[PDB]
RNA sequence: GGAUAGUGGCCUACCAUGGUUUCAACGGGUAACGGGGAAUAAGGGUUCGAUUCCGGAGAGGGAGCCUGAGAAACGGCUACCACAUCCAAGGAAGGCAGCAGGCGCGCAAAUUACCCAAUCCUAAUUCAGGGAGGUAGUGACAAUAAAUAACGAUACAGGGCCCAUUCGGGUCUUGUAAUUGGAAUGAGUACAAUGUAAAUACCUUAACGAGGAACAACUGGAGGGCAAGUCUGGUGCCAGCAGCCG
RNA sequence: ACCCACUCGGCACCUUACGAGAAAUCAAAGUCUUUGGGUUCUGGGGGGAGUAUGGUCGCAAGGCUGAAACUUAAAGGAAUUGACGGAAGGGCACCACCAGGAGUGGAGCCUGCGGCUUAAUUUGACUCAACACGGGGAAACUCACCAGGUCCAGACACAAUAAGGAUUGACAGAUUGAGAGCUCUUUCUUGAUUUUGUGGGUGGUGGUGCAUGGCCGUUCUUAGUUGGUGGAGUGAUUUGUCUGC
RNA sequence: CGGUUUCAAGCCGAUGGAAGUUUGAGGCAAUAACAGGUCUGUGAUGCCCUUAGACGUUCUGGGCCGCACGCGCGCUACACUGACGGAGCCAGCGAGUACAACCUUGGCCGAGAGGUCUGGGUAAUCUUGUGAAACUCCGUCGUGCUGGGGAUAGAGCAUUGUAAUUAUUGCUCUUCAACGAGGAAUUCCUAGUAAGCGCAAGUCAUCAGCUUGCGUUGAUUACGUCCCUGCCCUUUGUACACACC
RNA sequence: GAAUCUGGUCAAACUUGGUCAUUUAGAGGAACUAAAAGUCGUAACAAGGUUUCCGUAGGUGAACCUGCGGAAGGAUCAUUA
């Protein structure tokens, strides 16, 4: 087995052995760096609601706010659903964040 | 078998081996 | 076959005379993938009990003797042969009246210090000359102890090394 | 048998009383002649023993 | 100082505490005698050197010594061990790792032959002796040189072709036939004389000595590696071959 | 605090590689058969084995140090194409599904195949792609199965009788399922066709479809397949054969 | 022609047009294969079998159809969209004998089946408009294992064949069983199709619940999607390459 | 000028131990390797059906498992504000 990949665990470099961030699905401790860091900024209430809400709420415009899960993944739990998306040999190389 | 177990297993078999040779000394 | 014919049951032994049979013999052959192995000590496991549920009464030696005797002595060598479960097949009258001889069939199991025998008898006289001839059958069934063929069994399979049958 | 059964079970053929090849530089001088001298026949590329033209 | 031919911790007295060492002391191993050399063979190398020369050791071990210029000799002696001989039992004689021979060991290695004529050596010495040394025998250790037919003719085929109305003579040259024929040859023997210490053998020959039956080439191989059988009979996963592949 | 240009120090990417590299790749893993800047260390097929032993160190666990005998033809590495994946996207198809229909499975009956049974209940075919199939709806035939009998359809070759017959036929009843001369009872036919042996064949719904041919079926009537240049790679290969629609 | 779509490839809707689903359906159908099936289509066949007590052939009787019981195609029904009577009454594919025995109208006999005379036909000519069925009309019974449903049975009367019991089939009267729409499952299907209905040749002397064709009646519901199933690519991984057995 | 003989000295060898090296019987144990091929599972390889690994503790019937830490040779060179 050669290297699939030259960053590997990535952030980690010029950087010995950092700290590790126990993932939300599997609860799989895995390095704050191969850790598939995404953002999962939610609202509060969910898209069908939103309307009865406001109806019977109090007040107008209102604080309507988002929970912000910066969530994390162990890889193997993030392939499994998550943006990972196992990519082509050549297209490992991109960087570049998905979609936008 | 699996190399670190491979490892173990002839760990055992030196701590099985010393309690032999110390039964005469 | 050739084993058990060379190293058969019975007697730790080799010999003689077995048919042996065969049918039907059921294969499936196949391919095999089969003995050499599985058929390579088939027949084994076979002619032994085609060899034990026969009968063998066993058989041995028997080395003809052919004494230079003087007439006037060696009767003695009768004696000798009769205790040795000895048949006499001739005597010989030469020309010559001092001489004789006395062709007779000897069991090598039971000539063992024969000429021991036969010197103290004739008083040193006549002069054994020796040779094997052909098998005899015995009587004795092996399996069943208090007998000629079974006692020989018996010691032989202790002297190559058990289990007893 | 299971000790040399096929030397046995063969049928010995007999040494033909066929003449001598000659020896020293006269065999030299057959396989001089019988590579470049004569120079054999070939359909497609050389060959040093023949077979008689069949499957 | 003692000793020694002599230098010296070579030995002795008294004194000092040195001496060597990771630039491998010390220890162990060596199926190690050293060197010359040997094989291999671009260059660099590796491995071997018991062995024809030069050193060193040893004469069953380990000691001790006589004589002698030179010996810690062993084809000198004394002893002890180890091994063994000869006996009339009181006692004697020994040492092939000189040569030959035998055992033993082992995969493994020669004849108890003839000679001082050479080579040299020794002495009281031109004159004697010398298994030092030479001479053969045995000798597929190595190495060197090379016979296992050659020239014909006739008889049947390949190649040049004067010309290719179809041929064919075949005028010219090559290969095949138990044809056949003339011409040599040492493999051998053997007067001789060589050779030689005497012989052998070699070189040389008086005299004989070739006709396929003789005066005879084996070894290995014949799928690949790797040169070369899809021939004829067997064999039939066996028996076997096969460095490897198989 | 930026912008922009350049700079010493740090941590990593892109493209071509003309340089390296077995390649993956690498601006170092370059400046190496055009072989030499300096230095330390480690490895010499795989295993056996980080074992045995001996050190040495440890409270111990264990470490450091470190064997061979024996064993074996490969162990690897990298990549190529396949095949496969309880991997992810993108397709297709009423042999997939929806929205429906007709159903079948239940009932009885046919008719396949199991299973049992039998003297035989002959066999082939067992997911789609065996199972109303063998064109197989068998009263005998078909027929391969079983119980019974008949016949030579025993080519040719060589020999023993070679007419004092080589052998063929044969009504009658017992025989025999039986106006089978199937034969034993018979004593008339038949003329070298044969019969007795030994080579050798011929036939065989025998055997093996894992020895084969042809045909078929099936992958699949799915959309796949290939090469010629040209490029990329040492190369197996690949690109062409593709982001989309 | 119209939108619709980078105003491409094409798709979607109207108009006309016999036909606007590749116009409908098949026929052939690549590369590579599979140890699929066939040695029981084969004088297609290798080699093991055998080769006269033949595993050859041939006769004669059986047997493949036997039944506690498993599945698999099928048929008939569980009726009132019916059943039973009459009446009306319209197809297409076909197929068919002279050296045999085929299709067989028309006339008489017979409740039938089926006989018989006679024809026509080697066939767009005769069978044959194959006036087939389901259908359409007027009546009987009305939702009761009832006239639904015909199985099992008994007896006879026919027909094929040399031979019909292990009913060959048909017809006659009688027997009236199970089954009031079928669980888990799962098959087939998108138009003159499905479903119904019958015909037809194939095999066949005789047998149709079978089959390849045919025409009649003729809907429901999509006209999509990848949820399942299968397959296909593509990227990815792979100690696999006799390739997930 | 002999035997004989008093000290020395060199020191064989023996005696009876002690000690290194090389050999070599050894009951037993505990291995490791070849294998015709058998049981028991099926660990790993596909996310190999709990991702593999390594170090290291514990446990088991065997592969193995489970902590902790680590590594991807990972099933990810990717989530922007
Ligand atoms: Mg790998
Ligand atoms: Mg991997
Ligand atoms: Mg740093
Ligand atoms: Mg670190
Ligand atoms: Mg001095
Ligand atoms: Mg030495
Ligand atoms: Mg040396
Ligand atoms: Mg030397
Ligand atoms: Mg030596
Ligand atoms: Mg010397
Ligand atoms: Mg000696
Ligand atoms: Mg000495
Ligand atoms: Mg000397
Ligand atoms: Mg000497
Ligand atoms: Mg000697
Ligand atoms: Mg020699
Ligand atoms: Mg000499
Ligand atoms: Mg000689
Ligand atoms: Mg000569
Ligand atoms: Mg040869
Ligand atoms: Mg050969
Ligand atoms: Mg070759
Ligand atoms: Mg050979
Ligand atoms: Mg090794
Ligand atoms: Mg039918
Ligand atoms: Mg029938
Ligand atoms: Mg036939
Ligand atoms: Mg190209
Ligand atoms: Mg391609
Ligand atoms: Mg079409
Ligand atoms: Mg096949
Ligand atoms: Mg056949
Ligand atoms: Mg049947
Ligand atoms: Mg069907
Ligand atoms: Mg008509
Ligand atoms: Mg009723
Ligand atoms: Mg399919
Ligand atoms: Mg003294
Ligand atoms: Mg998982
Ligand atoms: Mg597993
Ligand atoms: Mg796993
Ligand atoms: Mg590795
Ligand atoms: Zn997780």
């Amino acid at each position: 087995m050669p290297k699939k990949r030259a960053s590997n665990g990535r952030n980690k470099k010029g950087r010995g052995h950092v700290k590790p961030v126990r993932c939300v699905n599997c609860s799989r401790s895995v390095p704050k760096d191969k850790a598939i860091k995404r953002m999962a900024i939610r609202n509060i209430v969910e898209a069908a609601a939103i309307r009865d809400l406001s109806e019977a709420s109090v007040y107008a415009e209102y604080a309507l706010p988002k929970t912000y899960n910066k969530l994390h993944y162990c890889i193997s739990c993030a392939i499994h659903a998550r943006i990972v998306r196992v990519r082509s040999r050549t297209d490992r190389r991109i960087r570049a964040p998905p979609q936008r | 078998m699996r190399a670190k177990w491979r490892k173990k297993r002839t760990r055992r078999l030196k701590r099985k081996r010393r309690k032999v040779r110390a039964r005469s000394k | 076959f050739q084993w058990a014919t060379k190293e058969g049951p019975i007697f730790g032994e080799e010999m003689r005379s077995v048919r042996v049979n065969i049918l039907d013999v059921t294969l499936h052959a196949d391919a095999i993938h089969r003995g050499g192995g599985q058929i390579i000590p088939t027949m084994r496991r076979a002619t032994y009990a085609g060899f034990l549920l026969a009968d063998p009464k066993i058989q041995e030696p028997v080395f003809l003797v052919e004494i230079q005797c003087p007439e006037q002595a060696v009767g003695g060598i009768y004696s000798v042969l009769n205790k040795k479960r000895g048949q006499v097949v001739s005597e010989e009258q030469r020309p010559g009246t001092p001489l004789f001889t006395v062709k007779a069939y000897l069991p090598v199991n039971e000539s063992f210090g024969f000429t021991g025998e036969l010197r103290q008898a004739t008083g040193g006289q006549a002069f054994p000359q020796m040779v094997f001839d052909h098998w005899s059958t015995l009587g004795s069934d092996p399996l069943d102890p208090t007998s000629k063929a079974g006692e020989i069994v018996l010691a032989a399979r202790k002297r190559h090394g058990m289990k007893e049958e | 048998a299971r000790a040399g059964k096929v030397k046995s079970q063969t049928p010995k053929v007999e040494k033909q009383e066929k003449p001598k090849q000659p020896k020293g530089r006269a065999y030299k001088r057959l396989l001089y002649t019988r590579r470049f001298v004569n120079v054999t026949l070939t359909n497609g590329k050389r060959k040093m023993n023949p077979s008689p033209s069949s499957q």
